[PDB]
Protein backbone atom coordinates (compact mmCIF):
# COMPACT_ATOMS: atom_id res chain seq x y z
CA UNK A 1 0.00 0.00 0.00
CA UNK A 2 2.30 2.51 -1.19
CA UNK A 3 1.38 6.16 0.62
CA UNK A 4 2.07 9.56 -1.62
CA UNK A 5 1.88 13.04 0.23
CA UNK A 6 1.58 16.31 -1.31
CA UNK A 7 2.63 18.88 -1.54
CA UNK A 8 6.43 17.96 -1.32
CA UNK A 9 7.47 21.59 0.23
CA UNK A 10 5.09 23.41 1.44
CA UNK A 11 5.67 27.26 1.97
CA UNK A 12 3.16 29.31 4.39
CA UNK A 13 3.65 31.97 6.74
CA UNK A 14 2.12 31.62 10.42
CA UNK A 15 -1.54 32.68 10.20
CA UNK A 16 -2.16 31.25 7.16
CA UNK A 17 -4.25 27.55 6.92
CA UNK A 18 -2.34 24.45 5.75
CA UNK A 19 -4.15 21.64 3.60
CA UNK A 20 -1.89 18.24 3.75
CA UNK A 21 -2.67 15.34 1.32
CA UNK A 22 -2.43 11.63 1.75
CA UNK A 23 -3.24 9.50 -1.12
CA UNK A 24 -3.02 5.77 -1.19
CA UNK A 25 -2.61 3.10 -3.93
CA UNK A 26 -5.70 0.83 -2.15
CA UNK A 27 -8.34 0.92 0.06
CA UNK A 28 -6.61 1.24 4.06
CA UNK A 29 -9.12 -0.87 5.33
CA UNK A 30 -11.69 1.56 7.29
CA UNK A 31 -10.73 3.82 10.30
CA UNK A 32 -7.14 3.04 10.17
CA UNK A 33 -4.95 6.31 9.29
CA UNK A 34 -2.54 8.35 11.61
CA UNK A 35 -1.16 11.14 11.01
CA UNK A 36 2.43 12.18 12.77
CA UNK A 37 4.03 15.29 13.08
CA UNK A 38 8.17 15.65 13.50
CA UNK A 39 10.58 17.95 14.51
CA UNK A 40 14.46 18.28 13.70
CA UNK A 41 16.20 15.91 16.39
CA UNK A 42 12.91 15.07 17.98
CA UNK A 43 10.66 11.43 17.57
CA UNK A 44 7.46 11.67 16.09
CA UNK A 45 4.52 12.91 17.78
CA UNK A 46 1.36 11.12 16.89
CA UNK A 47 -1.27 14.17 16.34
CA UNK A 48 -4.36 12.15 15.13
CA UNK A 49 -5.24 8.68 15.33
CA UNK A 50 -7.89 6.71 13.51
CA UNK A 51 -8.66 8.90 10.30
CA UNK A 52 -10.64 11.19 12.12
CA UNK A 53 -10.43 10.97 15.89
CA UNK A 54 -7.53 13.50 17.43
CA UNK A 55 -4.75 12.58 20.15
CA UNK A 56 -4.27 14.04 23.62
CA UNK A 57 -2.42 17.69 23.92
CA UNK A 58 -3.29 18.07 20.16
CA UNK A 59 -4.50 21.50 19.66
CA UNK A 60 -8.29 21.92 17.55
CA UNK A 61 -6.23 23.44 14.53
CA UNK A 62 -5.30 20.34 13.61
CA UNK A 63 -7.93 18.22 11.99
CA UNK A 64 -8.07 14.91 10.32
CA UNK A 65 -10.49 13.94 7.34
CA UNK A 66 -11.26 12.09 4.35
CA UNK A 67 -11.46 8.36 3.74
CA UNK A 68 -10.39 5.67 1.01
CA UNK A 69 -7.25 6.65 -0.85
CA UNK A 70 -7.41 10.28 -0.07
CA UNK A 71 -7.01 11.56 3.30
CA UNK A 72 -5.99 15.20 4.35
CA UNK A 73 -4.38 16.57 7.47
CA UNK A 74 -5.43 20.88 7.69
CA UNK A 75 -3.80 23.17 10.33
CA UNK A 76 -6.84 25.88 10.79
CA UNK A 77 -4.04 28.72 11.31
CA UNK A 78 0.04 28.26 11.40
CA UNK A 79 1.77 29.05 14.65
CA UNK A 80 5.64 28.87 14.70
CA UNK A 81 5.63 25.64 16.16
CA UNK A 82 3.27 24.20 13.55
CA UNK A 83 6.27 24.67 11.01
CA UNK A 84 8.08 20.50 10.48
CA UNK A 85 7.51 17.07 8.79
CA UNK A 86 3.91 15.44 8.31
CA UNK A 87 3.72 11.62 8.01
CA UNK A 88 0.70 9.48 7.23
CA UNK A 89 0.90 6.36 8.61
CA UNK A 90 -1.88 3.58 7.55
CA UNK A 91 -1.60 0.18 9.95
CA UNK A 92 -4.63 -1.46 8.69
CA UNK A 93 -4.64 -5.28 7.17
CA UNK A 94 -1.00 -4.13 5.46
CA UNK A 95 2.70 -4.32 6.03
CA UNK A 96 1.87 -0.97 7.67
CA UNK A 97 3.04 1.77 5.23
CA UNK A 98 4.20 5.31 5.64
CA UNK A 99 4.13 8.34 3.47
CA UNK A 100 7.51 9.88 2.18
CA UNK A 101 6.76 13.30 4.39
CA UNK A 102 5.92 17.13 3.88
CA UNK A 103 8.01 19.61 4.64
CA UNK A 104 6.22 22.85 6.44
CA UNK A 105 8.26 25.79 6.01
CA UNK A 106 8.03 29.08 6.45
CA UNK A 107 7.70 31.48 3.71
CA UNK A 108 9.30 34.39 3.90
CA UNK A 109 11.35 37.29 1.78
CA UNK A 110 13.42 36.49 -1.33
CA UNK A 111 17.36 36.33 0.51
CA UNK A 112 20.63 35.97 -1.12
CA UNK A 113 23.48 33.98 0.68
CA UNK A 114 26.68 35.66 1.84
CA UNK A 115 29.30 33.75 0.70
CA UNK A 116 32.99 33.15 2.15
CA UNK A 117 35.72 30.84 1.78
CA UNK A 118 37.91 29.48 3.92
CA UNK A 119 41.73 28.06 3.16
CA UNK A 120 42.78 24.65 4.40
CA UNK A 121 44.38 25.02 7.82
CA UNK A 122 47.85 24.70 8.07
CA UNK A 123 47.61 22.19 10.76
CA UNK A 124 45.30 20.30 8.03
CA UNK A 125 48.21 20.20 5.38
CA UNK A 126 51.02 19.11 7.42
CA UNK A 127 48.83 16.23 8.23
CA UNK A 128 49.09 14.89 4.66
CA UNK A 129 45.10 16.35 3.01
CA UNK A 130 43.64 19.78 2.36
CA UNK A 131 39.97 21.25 2.70
CA UNK A 132 38.68 24.27 0.99
CA UNK A 133 35.44 25.19 2.71
CA UNK A 134 32.60 27.40 1.48
CA UNK A 135 29.78 28.73 3.08
CA UNK A 136 26.56 30.47 2.15
CA UNK A 137 24.88 31.91 4.90
CA UNK A 138 21.17 33.33 5.63
CA UNK A 139 19.42 32.55 2.14
CA UNK A 140 16.05 32.07 0.97
CA UNK A 141 14.79 29.89 -1.03
CA UNK A 142 16.49 26.70 -0.12
CA UNK A 143 17.38 26.03 -2.87
CA UNK A 144 20.95 26.60 -3.87
CA UNK A 145 23.96 25.70 -6.20
CA UNK A 146 27.65 25.65 -5.75
CA UNK A 147 30.41 24.95 -7.98
CA UNK A 148 34.35 24.44 -7.48
CA UNK A 149 37.29 25.58 -9.80
CA UNK A 150 40.69 24.68 -8.84
CA UNK A 151 42.77 27.33 -11.55
CA UNK A 152 39.51 27.89 -13.82
CA UNK A 153 38.82 23.72 -13.72
CA UNK A 154 35.51 22.43 -12.80
CA UNK A 155 35.35 20.44 -10.12
CA UNK A 156 33.01 17.23 -10.13
CA UNK A 157 32.34 14.36 -7.56
CA UNK A 158 35.07 15.58 -5.19
CA UNK A 159 33.37 17.82 -3.26
CA UNK A 160 30.12 17.46 -0.40
CA UNK A 161 27.71 19.60 0.65
CA UNK A 162 25.52 20.08 4.03
CA UNK A 163 22.61 22.42 4.58
CA UNK A 164 21.24 23.53 7.82
CA UNK A 165 17.41 23.26 9.15
CA UNK A 166 15.50 26.32 8.78
CA UNK A 167 16.45 28.74 11.02
CA UNK A 168 14.00 29.64 14.22
CA UNK A 169 14.31 33.18 13.79
CA UNK A 170 14.96 34.63 10.30
CA UNK A 171 13.49 31.61 8.49
CA UNK A 172 17.10 31.30 6.22
CA UNK A 173 18.80 27.99 5.16
CA UNK A 174 22.83 27.73 5.41
CA UNK A 175 24.86 25.67 3.22
CA UNK A 176 28.41 24.65 3.74
CA UNK A 177 30.57 22.70 0.46
CA UNK A 178 33.61 20.92 1.46
CA UNK A 179 36.23 19.97 -1.47
CA UNK A 180 39.09 17.86 -0.81
CA UNK A 181 42.43 17.63 -2.08
CA UNK A 182 45.51 15.80 -1.99
CA UNK A 183 48.08 18.06 -0.39
CA UNK A 184 50.08 17.42 -3.68
CA UNK A 185 47.20 18.73 -5.92
CA UNK A 186 46.85 21.85 -3.47
CA UNK A 187 50.40 22.59 -3.74
CA UNK A 188 50.31 22.26 -7.97
CA UNK A 189 47.62 24.59 -8.07
CA UNK A 190 46.79 28.38 -6.63
CA UNK A 191 43.47 29.76 -7.28
CA UNK A 192 40.54 28.20 -5.59
CA UNK A 193 37.18 29.36 -6.39
CA UNK A 194 33.44 29.03 -5.09
CA UNK A 195 30.73 30.20 -7.78
CA UNK A 196 27.35 30.59 -6.07
CA UNK A 197 23.93 30.25 -8.24
CA UNK A 198 20.81 31.51 -6.16
CA UNK A 199 17.42 33.14 -6.85
CA UNK A 200 18.17 36.26 -4.84
CA UNK A 201 21.50 37.08 -6.66
CA UNK A 202 21.53 39.23 -9.57
CA UNK A 203 24.60 37.59 -10.27
CA UNK A 204 26.75 34.49 -9.90
CA UNK A 205 29.05 35.53 -7.17
CA UNK A 206 32.84 33.98 -6.71
CA UNK A 207 34.45 34.00 -3.73
CA UNK A 208 38.45 32.83 -4.25
CA UNK A 209 41.89 33.05 -3.09
CA UNK A 210 45.38 32.46 -4.12
CA UNK A 211 47.88 29.98 -2.00
CA UNK A 212 49.93 32.96 -0.35
CA UNK B 1 6.01 6.36 32.92
CA UNK B 2 7.72 5.88 29.46
CA UNK B 3 9.56 3.69 27.04
CA UNK B 4 13.06 2.98 27.59
CA UNK B 5 15.40 2.11 24.40
CA UNK B 6 19.11 0.75 25.09
CA UNK B 7 22.40 2.53 23.85
CA UNK B 8 23.73 3.14 20.40
CA UNK B 9 25.53 0.39 18.77
CA UNK B 10 28.29 0.00 16.09
CA UNK B 11 27.72 -2.84 14.11
CA UNK B 12 29.86 -4.39 11.15
CA UNK B 13 28.35 -5.79 7.73
CA UNK B 14 26.26 -8.89 8.01
CA UNK B 15 26.40 -9.16 11.86
CA UNK B 16 23.10 -8.92 13.98
CA UNK B 17 22.28 -6.26 16.43
CA UNK B 18 19.96 -6.35 19.46
CA UNK B 19 17.36 -3.38 20.64
CA UNK B 20 15.88 -3.71 23.64
CA UNK B 21 12.60 -1.31 24.82
CA UNK B 22 11.58 -1.52 28.24
CA UNK B 23 8.24 -0.38 29.86
CA UNK B 24 7.23 1.44 32.43
CA UNK B 25 -1.16 -3.02 24.27
CA UNK B 26 0.75 -3.78 20.24
CA UNK B 27 4.42 -2.55 20.75
CA UNK B 28 5.83 -1.26 17.24
CA UNK B 29 9.37 -0.84 15.96
CA UNK B 30 9.97 1.11 13.26
CA UNK B 31 13.51 2.93 11.95
CA UNK B 32 14.70 6.16 10.24
CA UNK B 33 17.47 6.55 8.12
CA UNK B 34 19.71 9.93 8.73
CA UNK B 35 17.43 12.29 6.14
CA UNK B 36 15.10 9.83 5.28
CA UNK B 37 11.18 8.73 6.08
CA UNK B 38 9.77 6.67 8.55
CA UNK B 39 10.03 2.91 7.47
CA UNK B 40 8.34 0.57 9.70
CA UNK B 41 9.97 -2.69 10.70
CA UNK B 42 7.15 -4.83 12.59
CA UNK B 43 5.25 -4.48 15.87
CA UNK B 44 4.64 -7.71 18.64
CA UNK B 45 1.36 -7.63 20.67
CA UNK B 46 2.07 -9.89 24.17
CA UNK B 47 -1.50 -11.23 24.08
CA UNK B 48 -1.17 -13.69 20.96
CA UNK B 49 2.25 -13.84 21.78
CA UNK B 50 3.42 -13.53 18.06
CA UNK B 51 5.10 -10.51 16.52
CA UNK B 52 4.14 -9.46 12.68
CA UNK B 53 7.14 -8.76 10.20
CA UNK B 54 7.53 -6.56 6.49
CA UNK B 55 7.81 -8.24 3.80
CA UNK B 56 11.23 -6.53 3.45
CA UNK B 57 12.77 -7.63 6.77
CA UNK B 58 10.78 -11.26 7.03
CA UNK B 59 13.55 -12.98 6.68
CA UNK B 60 16.15 -11.61 9.35
CA UNK B 61 13.57 -9.59 11.64
CA UNK B 62 12.77 -10.97 14.76
CA UNK B 63 10.72 -8.83 17.76
CA UNK B 64 9.80 -11.17 21.02
CA UNK B 65 9.60 -10.53 24.70
CA UNK B 66 10.61 -8.75 33.34
CA UNK B 67 8.71 -6.18 30.66
CA UNK B 68 11.18 -5.63 27.67
CA UNK B 69 10.52 -6.04 24.39
CA UNK B 70 13.71 -6.81 21.96
CA UNK B 71 14.15 -6.33 18.10
CA UNK B 72 17.03 -8.26 16.54
CA UNK B 73 18.38 -7.20 13.20
CA UNK B 74 20.52 -10.09 11.49
CA UNK B 75 22.54 -9.61 8.27
CA UNK B 76 23.33 -6.12 8.60
CA UNK B 77 24.05 -4.08 5.74
CA UNK B 78 25.03 -0.14 5.56
CA UNK B 79 20.92 0.62 4.62
CA UNK B 80 19.98 -0.33 8.09
CA UNK B 81 22.03 2.32 9.72
CA UNK B 82 19.11 4.21 11.44
CA UNK B 83 17.51 5.23 14.29
CA UNK B 84 15.39 2.62 15.85
CA UNK B 85 12.25 3.16 17.91
CA UNK B 86 9.97 1.39 19.79
CA UNK B 87 6.28 3.01 19.82
CA UNK B 88 3.20 2.16 21.86
CA UNK B 89 -0.31 3.25 21.21
CA UNK B 90 -2.72 3.42 24.37
CA UNK B 91 -6.12 4.65 24.52
CA UNK B 92 -6.89 7.21 27.22
CA UNK B 93 -10.35 8.11 28.57
CA UNK B 94 -11.41 11.55 30.12
CA UNK B 95 -14.45 13.07 29.88
CA UNK B 96 -15.85 9.77 28.10
CA UNK B 97 -13.84 10.57 25.42
CA UNK B 98 -10.87 7.89 23.55
CA UNK B 99 -4.92 8.45 21.40
CA UNK B 100 -1.47 8.78 23.54
CA UNK B 101 1.95 7.76 21.73
CA UNK B 102 4.34 7.05 23.63
CA UNK B 103 7.78 6.75 22.06
CA UNK B 104 11.29 5.15 23.07
CA UNK B 105 14.62 7.88 22.67
CA UNK B 106 16.08 6.30 19.95
CA UNK B 107 18.68 3.87 19.20
CA UNK B 108 21.33 4.60 16.87
CA UNK B 109 22.69 1.83 15.03
CA UNK B 110 25.44 2.17 12.71
CA UNK B 111 26.13 -0.23 9.94
CA UNK B 112 30.02 -0.04 8.76
CA UNK B 113 33.86 -1.40 8.26
CA UNK B 114 34.78 1.98 9.94
CA UNK B 115 36.33 2.08 13.72
CA UNK B 116 35.77 4.11 16.26
CA UNK B 117 38.03 7.45 15.96
CA UNK B 118 38.12 10.72 17.56
CA UNK B 119 37.78 13.83 14.68
CA UNK B 120 40.79 16.50 13.85
CA UNK B 121 39.56 19.97 15.01
CA UNK B 122 41.20 22.36 12.11
CA UNK B 123 40.12 25.78 12.32
CA UNK B 124 38.54 27.65 9.37
CA UNK B 125 39.98 31.03 10.28
CA UNK B 126 38.47 34.65 8.80
CA UNK B 127 40.39 36.90 6.37
CA UNK B 128 39.35 39.48 4.11
CA UNK B 129 38.08 36.50 1.89
CA UNK B 130 35.21 35.44 4.81
CA UNK B 131 34.23 39.47 5.30
CA UNK B 132 31.24 40.81 3.69
CA UNK B 133 30.68 44.45 5.25
CA UNK B 134 31.34 44.97 8.97
CA UNK B 135 30.90 40.76 9.52
CA UNK B 136 32.96 38.18 9.06
CA UNK B 137 33.04 34.21 9.15
CA UNK B 138 34.91 31.86 11.33
CA UNK B 139 34.67 27.88 12.16
CA UNK B 140 35.32 25.05 12.68
CA UNK B 141 36.48 21.64 10.66
CA UNK B 142 35.47 18.46 12.40
CA UNK B 143 37.04 16.01 10.21
CA UNK B 144 37.34 12.26 10.09
CA UNK B 145 35.47 11.14 13.09
CA UNK B 146 33.54 7.63 13.80
CA UNK B 147 30.61 7.11 14.70
CA UNK B 148 27.41 9.68 15.07
CA UNK B 149 26.95 11.93 16.73
CA UNK B 150 29.23 15.11 17.48
CA UNK B 151 28.34 17.99 18.95
CA UNK B 152 30.21 21.48 18.93
CA UNK B 153 29.86 24.49 21.31
CA UNK B 154 31.40 28.17 21.04
CA UNK B 155 32.82 30.10 23.98
CA UNK B 156 31.44 26.85 26.29
CA UNK B 157 28.12 28.02 25.24
CA UNK B 158 28.40 31.88 25.63
CA UNK B 159 28.54 32.59 21.89
CA UNK B 160 24.91 31.11 20.31
CA UNK B 161 23.34 33.74 17.70
CA UNK B 162 24.66 33.83 14.58
CA UNK B 163 25.78 29.91 14.93
CA UNK B 164 25.15 27.11 12.28
CA UNK B 165 26.60 23.77 12.94
CA UNK B 166 26.06 21.92 9.95
CA UNK B 167 24.89 18.09 9.61
CA UNK B 168 27.81 16.29 9.04
CA UNK B 169 28.44 14.70 5.81
CA UNK B 170 29.27 10.62 5.09
CA UNK B 171 32.78 10.64 2.86
CA UNK B 172 33.82 8.08 0.66
CA UNK B 173 36.17 6.84 3.38
CA UNK B 174 33.60 6.24 5.84
CA UNK B 175 34.76 8.16 8.17
CA UNK B 176 32.06 11.94 8.86
CA UNK B 177 32.85 15.35 8.35
CA UNK B 178 30.79 18.08 10.01
CA UNK B 179 31.88 22.03 9.85
CA UNK B 180 30.44 24.51 12.63
CA UNK B 181 30.66 28.10 11.67
CA UNK B 182 29.89 31.75 13.13
CA UNK B 183 29.38 35.18 12.08
CA UNK B 184 30.49 37.75 14.43
CA UNK B 185 31.82 41.54 13.61
CA UNK B 186 34.69 41.95 11.56
CA UNK B 187 36.45 44.54 14.15
CA UNK B 188 36.39 42.10 16.68
CA UNK B 189 38.63 39.41 14.84
CA UNK B 190 41.58 40.86 16.96
CA UNK B 191 40.36 41.81 20.36
CA UNK B 192 37.72 38.81 20.62
CA UNK B 193 38.71 35.48 21.91
CA UNK B 194 36.93 32.63 19.56
CA UNK B 195 36.69 28.87 21.06
CA UNK B 196 34.82 26.16 19.23
CA UNK B 197 34.36 23.26 21.87
CA UNK B 198 33.98 19.44 20.21
CA UNK B 199 32.61 16.30 21.91
CA UNK B 200 32.75 13.10 20.17
CA UNK B 201 31.38 10.90 23.34
CA UNK B 202 31.39 7.33 20.80
CA UNK B 203 35.58 8.07 21.05
CA UNK B 204 35.52 10.02 24.15
CA UNK B 205 37.42 12.67 22.52
CA UNK B 206 36.92 16.32 23.58
CA UNK B 207 38.87 19.19 21.91
CA UNK B 208 38.98 23.07 22.55
CA UNK B 209 40.15 25.20 19.13
CA UNK B 210 40.91 28.87 19.52
CA UNK B 211 39.90 30.41 15.81
CA UNK B 212 42.04 33.46 14.90
CA UNK B 213 42.49 35.23 11.54
CA UNK B 214 45.99 34.78 9.73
Amino acid sequence: IVLTQSPGILSLSPGERATLSCRASRTISRTHLAWYQQKPGQAPRLLIYGVSSRAIGIPDRFSGSGSGADFTLTISRLEPEDFAVYYCHQYGNSPQTFGQGTKLEIKRTVAAPSVFIFPPSDEQLKSGTASVVCLLNNFYPREAKVQWKVDNALQSGNSQESVTEQDSKDSTYSLSSTLTLSKADYEKHKVYACEVTHQGLSSPVTKSFNRG
Amino acid sequence: LQLVQSGAEVRKPGSSVKVSCKASEVISWVRQAPGEGLEWLGVFIPMFGIADYAQKFHGRVTISATSTTYMELSSLRSEDTAIYYCAKVLQVGRNLVVPLDLWGQGTLVTVSSASTKGPSVFPLAPSSKSTSGGTAALGCLVKDYFPEPVTVSWNSGALTSGVHTFPAVLQSSGLYSLSSVVTVPSSSLGTQTYICNVNHKPSNTKVDKKVEPK
